[PDB]
């Protein structure tokens, strides 16, 4: 028999993992402040890894890496890729960005690469993100960008901003590619077979970027602002079979070679950068965690890393066969019960 | 050299005392006659805990036995092991006291207490440092009942500083002598909560199940009852017997508040006369958690261990005995309260008992026994409720008050477990 | 990557090596009076206790 | 030459003062009976042994050690051990009824009976020092005398000896051979007390000795004689500078001048390499890349943590064998670029290297293999605080119930002690995170 906990009530995700622990009559879940446990299904924040391993006669595992914040973190993430050997300031597949605080700031940057662009006439279109989401701006004069970033009171950091972005047809939009990627105790990177496609409703409209329902493809901007909401896919949500078909028809191509390896690549590069910092293998517990990356695609079919999300959520339609993917290589692999896999392992 | 001073008083208490002392002195090569014939210097070791060196290298177990009528200890004395006992310790009336607490505590037993706490006295003096005291007796008689809670009394007050132990045989219908003895036992049983530090609580009618049930003894009698005390006796005695451990240390260890001591003790095996069937460690820590092998007869599902102690005894796997004691704790986490962390203890000693290669003794502090001061107060409450049987007591000076109080204070020790089951 | 201060013996040798660079006691009667303190808390206990006993 | 005194209390401080001594006169070449052929200068001298050894006319090393029981068993076996020669009875006191694993009761019931007696056996061997360093302080956290009366007499020795230093080997709790319940409480307690009165200690968890055994020298069930012979091998290498000629760690003052710029944060992490199982018969030796590297490695550590996780804010690696600088700094430089070692931006990014030629020693018919190299690493990081948040937190839960707390107050202790100890753990937690942490 064993046993588990529950410490995110807030989790989708791992709702269900609990779901098919139970249903399986070899896991029994305890209280959450139970420290005979095997497995651990944290909390988002201030996740105690200091108490863990210290339980005589229980390999304990927890579904969270210590550490993976730096990459989860839009912040620190921007501090990773720029002063990381592996992932070069130069990396190709990362736009220009600059981490900038209100009141190692990186300010006086920005504004001279901004006026190199400003010089020239090439495009000068810039993002402002942070932490709080749920507070985003995009402007083409950098005085509004940080103007908008002291009246807030938060780190933020300002990326270029993808002024040419592939435009699915009919409907001339933009879109998101969300990924999920689990990484087992042995620093495995499984690549979940299906990703999903966020995808505006509305026009993209270049000449206008107060109107954010056309720029920013967020789930929760389209089922509120967008008149279109759902109108060539079900809740804005094309997979990869539909996207992959339509590559075809259109551009004589496929998801798997004009985009899918560019992915893997990336995954690949972040993962690996950081595995000396949080990887768990000769640590006294052991750790997985399933990530959520976001990738924008241009029109030369390039593929742009945006986030990468820690505690991400899944598609209804992907909920049952991720959920069981997690159990079978994070948890099984270490807990075993009594191929047509759904991940691609991606070596390294 | 931390010695203990045996106590045994009354009938019930001088019946199991002297089988105890019959089951350490063999452990310890100690003979009939007080000389030593074992094999081992660990059987002399901590010897000096229990017995005095005498002249010629005799050894005199550290007791003194105690009763108000001389018929059971008579039988002691002409017993298998009736002349190790120095013939000063016995101290006895001749009037009894008829299974009556108040003639134990209060008339016959007054008369006879001070000539008791004389030898205690001498005893206690001759010790290089003296840990505490150890009672053997009954609840629902007389004499270990009102004379032994009694004897308690002073002996506190004399020794305030010094551990007090009890092994206290509680009264069941099941195997009952009177009527009275739920009034016997309710009396006792607020004198045990103020009074002691540690109490072994053993159940008759556990007793009796175990040996119908379980030892396949279609008629039990008192003597095969006390078989199963004395093992027991010697189990939860083994740490404070040979190298390792103190009473003190148990009770600081055993009671997270100060009136929650009372223990539930149990051991395994316990097998029908397959008494040469080698035993397993697994199969040792599951029938040693197991209700069955319990002598409270109180459900551990019913409530929740606030300290376990355990002692495993022969040769045999520590890794194994580690590794099982974890098991059972790791798969049954919701019996043990999550506010004490590592609540349970094993210990484990080379030397087997008599007869078995492997054995384990459990001691648990668990909330369940709630249930068995439940019980008392139950079977106290029906006669009281009528005034019942109480002329027997008023009769020795007591009046209908003192019977009242020691209900209430009945009723809060087992609110008081109650509120911890849940906390 | 500098190594600094070596110095050397028969017995072995010590250095330093800089990879980057940087970027009242209580008294004796006041511990007497907090034993004793503690003692006669213990002896108020005890007296309280031996009264219980002599009621 | 400046002497200095050990101090051993309790059960744990005991046993592992008889394993380090042992060691000691192995490594000195100081046989039982207190002899030392080595030493020409009979009756005398200043050598770098003398800090540690007296000397009688009669040419015995006598060590500047007192061993403090609250019972007498456990010394009993020092008066009749191997070594009994070594020591003379002034310097061995047993008392007649131990802590009980109280706390209150070492600290204030038991304690006050022979603190004065502790103190002038200990004015004894202060009175033959020309110049005295300070103490080393060997004591369990979670027994009653270890834990109770420890923190007493370092409050004692601050008012008797104030400019004196003071340093502690302290055995923190680990149920796999833990003895009591409430070691959690007597941890707690006797930390906030002599949390002043300390300038640097090295915390050693029972449960990284327990596994280091069972790992790397094929243990099932360990035992005390296991876990004390290695852990006197890591009091050994931090006590050497202190014994042996050399220019690192000198005195007890360099040792909190290059281990504690902060001094409530005075617990150095010490991390040991190679633990090698003496019943191996083929054994590769290990290089100095390898030892190195291995000091990074949470499995050899005396308290599992991940220093990835916090931040260092000094580091001294200490070898023993055959070493020399040049495959240090080569096998430090590679270490740089693997590993993840984060200083605070108000300290150097750096470390102070010590070497002793001598390899180390290990007892005849021991658990640990003769190697030609070894290191043993103090690194002052954030990262053994989480060894604090553990013990917090057992604390928390059984005093947010007052389980066993009427143990202490009946020793005449006060129940507010227990909050003002866990209110001082809480201030110490959050200065560790303030300092790794952004
Ligand atoms: C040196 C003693 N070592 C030791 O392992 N034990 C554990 C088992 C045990 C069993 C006994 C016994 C004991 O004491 C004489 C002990 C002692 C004692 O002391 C610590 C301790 C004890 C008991 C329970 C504890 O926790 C619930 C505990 O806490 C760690 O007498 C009656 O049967
Ligand atoms: N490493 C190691 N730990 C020990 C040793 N002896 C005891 N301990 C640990 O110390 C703690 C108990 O404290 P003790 O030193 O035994 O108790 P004490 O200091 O003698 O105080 P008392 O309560 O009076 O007996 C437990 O956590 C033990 O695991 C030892 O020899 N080596
Ligand atoms: N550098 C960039 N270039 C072009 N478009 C960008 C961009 N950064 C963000 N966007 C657009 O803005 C949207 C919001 O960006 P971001 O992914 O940072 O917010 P978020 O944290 O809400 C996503 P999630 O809910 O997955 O965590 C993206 O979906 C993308 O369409
Ligand atoms: N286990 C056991 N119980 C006994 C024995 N003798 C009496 N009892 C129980 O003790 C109670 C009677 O008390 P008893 O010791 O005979 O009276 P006392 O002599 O006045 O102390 C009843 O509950 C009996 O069941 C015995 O030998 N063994
Ligand atoms: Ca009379
Ligand atoms: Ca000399
Ligand atoms: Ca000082
Ligand atoms: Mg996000
Ligand atoms: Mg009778
Ligand atoms: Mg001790």
């Amino acid at each position: 028999m064993y046993t588990f906990v529950v410490r995110d009530e807030n989790s989708s995700v791992y709702a269900e993992v609990s779901r098919l622990l139970l249903a399986t009559g070899q896991w029994k879940r305890l209280r959450k402040d139970n420290p005979r446990f095997n497995l651990m299904l944290g909390e988002r924040n201030r996740l105690p890894f200091g108490r863990l391993g210290h339980e005589p006669g229980l390999v304990q595992l927890v579904n969270y890496y210590r550490g993976a914040d730096k990459l989860c973190r839009k912040a620190s993430l921007v501090k990773l890729i720029k002063t990381s050997p592996e992932l070069s300031e130069s990396c190709t597949w990362f736009p220009e960005s600059y981490v900038i605080y209100p009141t190692t700031d990186e300010r006086e940057v920005f504004l001279a690469a901004y006026n190199r662009r400003r010089e020239g006439r090439e495009g000068n279109v810039w993002i402002a993100k942070s932490s709080a989401g749920a507070g985003i701006l995009i402007s083409s004069e950098a005085s509004e960008l940080l103007d908008f970033i002291d009246e807030q009171g938060q780190v933020h950091v300002i990326q270029k901003y993808l002024e040419k972005p592939l435009l699915l047809e009919p409907g001339h939009r933009k879109f998101d590619i969300r990924s999920w990627v689990l990484v087992d105790h042995l620093y495995n990177i499984y690549l979940y077979r299906e990703g999903v496609l966020r995808t505006s409703s509305e026009p993209y409209n270049s000449a206008n970027f107060q109107d954010k329902t056309c720029h920013l493809t967020n789930h929760c901007i389209q089922k509120e602002y967008s008149k279109n909401y759902g109108r060539y896919e079900e809740g804005n949500e094309m997979f990869f079979e539909e996207f992959n078909q339509y590559l075809m028809d259109a551009l004589n191509t496929t998801l798997e070679n004009s985009i899918l390896l560019q992915i893997k690549h990336i995954i690949r590069s972040c993962l690996m950068c950081i595995e000396p910092a949080i990887s768990t293998k000769h640590l006294h517990y052991q750790s997985f965690q399933l990530f959520g990356f976001d990738f924008m695609v241009d029109e030369e079919l390039k593929v742009w890393l945006i986030e990468v999300n820690g505690a991400p959520a899944c598609a209804q339609k992907l909920y049952a066969e991720l959920c069981q993917g997690i159990v079978d290589v994070a948890i099984s692999s270490v807990f075993p019960l009594a191929p047509t896999s759904i991940f691609i392992k991606l070596h390294h | 050299m931390r010695e203990i001073v045996h106590i045994q008083a009354g009938q019930c208490g001088n019946q199991i005392g002297a089988k105890f002392w019959e089951v350490i002195s063999d452990e310890h090569g100690i003979d009939p006659t007080g000389s030593y014939h074992g094999d081992s210097d660990l059987q002399l070791e901590r010897i000096n805990v229990y017995y005095n060196e005498a002249t010629g290298n005799k050894y005199v177990p550290r007791a003194i036995l105690v009763d108000l009528e001389p018929g059971t200890m008579d039988s002691v004395r002409s017993g298998p092991f009736g002349q190790i006992f120095r013939p000063d310790n016995f101290v006895f009336g001749q009037s009894g006291a008829g299974n009556n607490w108040a003639k134990g505590h209060y008339t016959e037993g007054a008369e006879l207490v001070d000539s008791v706490l004389d030898v205690v006295r001498k005893e206690s003096e001759s010790c290089d440092c003296l840990q505490g005291f150890q009672l053997t007796h009954s609840l629902g008689g007389g004499t270990g009942s009102g004379m032994g809670t009694l004897l308690i009394s002073k002996i506190r007050e004399e020794y305030p500083d010094r551990i007090m132990n009890t092994f206290s045989v509680m009264p069941s219908p099941k195997v009952s002598d009177t009527v009275v003895e739920p009034y016997n036992a309710t009396l006792s049983v607020h004198q045990l909560v103020e009074n002691t530090d540690e109490t072994y609580c053993i159940d008759n009618e556990a007793l009796y199940d175990i040996c119908f049930r379980t030892l396949k003894l279609t008629t039990p009698t008192y003597g095969d009852l006390n078989h199963l005390v004395s093992a027991t006796m010697s189990g939860v005695t083994t740490c404070l017997r040979f190298p390792g451990a103190d009473l003190r240390k148990l009770a600081v260890n055993m009671v997270p508040f100060p009136r929650l001591h009372f223990f539930m003790p149990g051991f395994a095996p316990l097998t029908s006369r397959q008494q040469y069937r080698a035993l397993t460690v697994p199969e040792l820590t599951q029938q040693m958690f197991d209700s069955k092998n319990m002598m409270a007869a109180c459900d551990p599902r019913h409530g929740r261990y606030l300290t376990v102690a355990a002692i495993f005894r022969g040769r045999m796997s520590m890794k194994e005995v580690d590794e099982q004691m974890l098991n059972v704790q790791n798969k049954n986490s919701s019996y043990f309260v999550e506010w004490i962390p590592n609540n349970v203890k094993t210990a484990v000693c080379d030397i087997p008992p008599r007869g078995l290669k492997m054995s384990a003794t459990f001691i648990g502090n668990s909330t369940a026994i709630q249930e068995l001061f439940k019980r008392i107060s139950e079977q106290f409450t029906a006669m009281f409720r009528r005034k019942a049987f109480l002329h027997w007591y008023t009769g020795e000076g007591m009046d209908e008050m003192e019977f009242t109080e020691a209900e209430s204070n009945m009723n809060d020790l087992v609110s008081e477990y109650q509120q911890y089951q849940d906390a | 990557m500098e190594v600094i201060e070596l110095n050397k013996c028969t017995s072995g040798q010590s250095f330093e090596v800089i990879l980057k660079p940087p970027s009242r006691d209580p008294s004796l009667e006041e511990i007497q009076k907090k034993l004793e303190a503690a003692e006669e808390r213990r002896k108020y206990q005890e007296a309280e206790l031996l009264k219980h006993l002599a009621e | 030459m400046r002497e200095c005194i050990s101090i051993h209390v309790g059960q744990a401080g005991v046993q592992i003062g008889n394993a380090c001594w042992e060691l000691y006169c192995l490594e000195h070449g100081i046989q039982p009976d207190g002899q030392m052929p080595s030493d020409k200068t009979i009756g005398g001298g200043d050598d770098s042994f003398n800090t540690f050894f007296s000397e009688t006319g009669a040419g015995k090393h006598v060590p500047r050690a007192v061993f403090v029981d609250l019972e007498p068993t456990v010394i009993d076996e020092v008066r009749t051990g191997t070594y009994r020669q070594l020591f003379h009875p002034e310097q061995l006191i047993t008392g007649k009824e131990d802590a009980a694993n109280n706390y209150a009761r070492g600290h204030y019931t038991i304690g006050k009976e022979i603190i004065d007696l502790v103190l002038d056996r200990i004015r004894k061997l202060a009175d033959q020092c020309t110049g005295l360093q300070g103490f080393l302080v060997f004591h369990s956290f979670g027994g009653g005398t270890g834990s109770g009366f420890t923190s007493l007499l370092m409050e004692r020795l601050s008012v008797d000896y104030g400019k004196k230093s003071k340093l502690e080997f302290s055995i923190y709790p680990a149920p796999q051979v833990s003895t009591a319940v409430v070691e959690p409480y007597n941890s707690i307690l006797t930390t906030h007390t002599t949390l002043e009165h300390s300038d640097c200690a090295f915390m050693v968890d029972n449960e990284a000795i327990y596994d280091i055994c069972r790992r790397n020298l094929d243990i099932e069930r360990p035992t005390y004689t296991n876990l004390n012979r290695l852990i006197s091998q890591i009091v050994s290498s931090i006590t050497a500078s202190l014994r042996f000629d050399g220019a690192l760690n000198v005195d007890l003052t360099e040792f909190q001048t290059n281990l504690v710029p902060y001094p409530r944060i005075h617990f150095p992490l010490a991390t040991y390499a190679p633990v090698i199982s003496a019943e191996k018969a083929y054994h590769e030796q290990l290089s100095v890349a390898e030892i190195t590297n291995a000091c990074f490695e949470p499995a050899n550590q005396m308290v599992k943590c991940d220093p990835r996780h916090g931040k260092y804010m000094a580091c001294c690696l200490l070898y023993r064998g055959d070493v020399v600088p040049k495959d240090v700094n080569a096998a430090i430089a590679t270490i740089k670029t693997k590993r993840s070692i984060q200083f605070v931006d108000w300290c150097p990014t750096g470390f102070k290297v010590g070497i002793n030629y001598q390899p180390p020693t290990v007892v005849p018919g021991g658990d640990l293999a003769k190697v030609q190299r070894a290191v043993c690493m103090l690194s002052n990081t954030t990262a053994i605080a989480e060894a604090w948040a553990r013990l917090d937190h057992k604390f928390d839960l059984m005093y947010a119930k007052r389980a066993f707390v009427h143990w202490y107050v009946g020793e005449g202790m006060e129940e507010g002690e227990f909050s003002e100890a866990r209110e001082d753990m809480a201030a110490l937690e959050k200065d560790y995170e303030e300092v790794g942490v952004d």
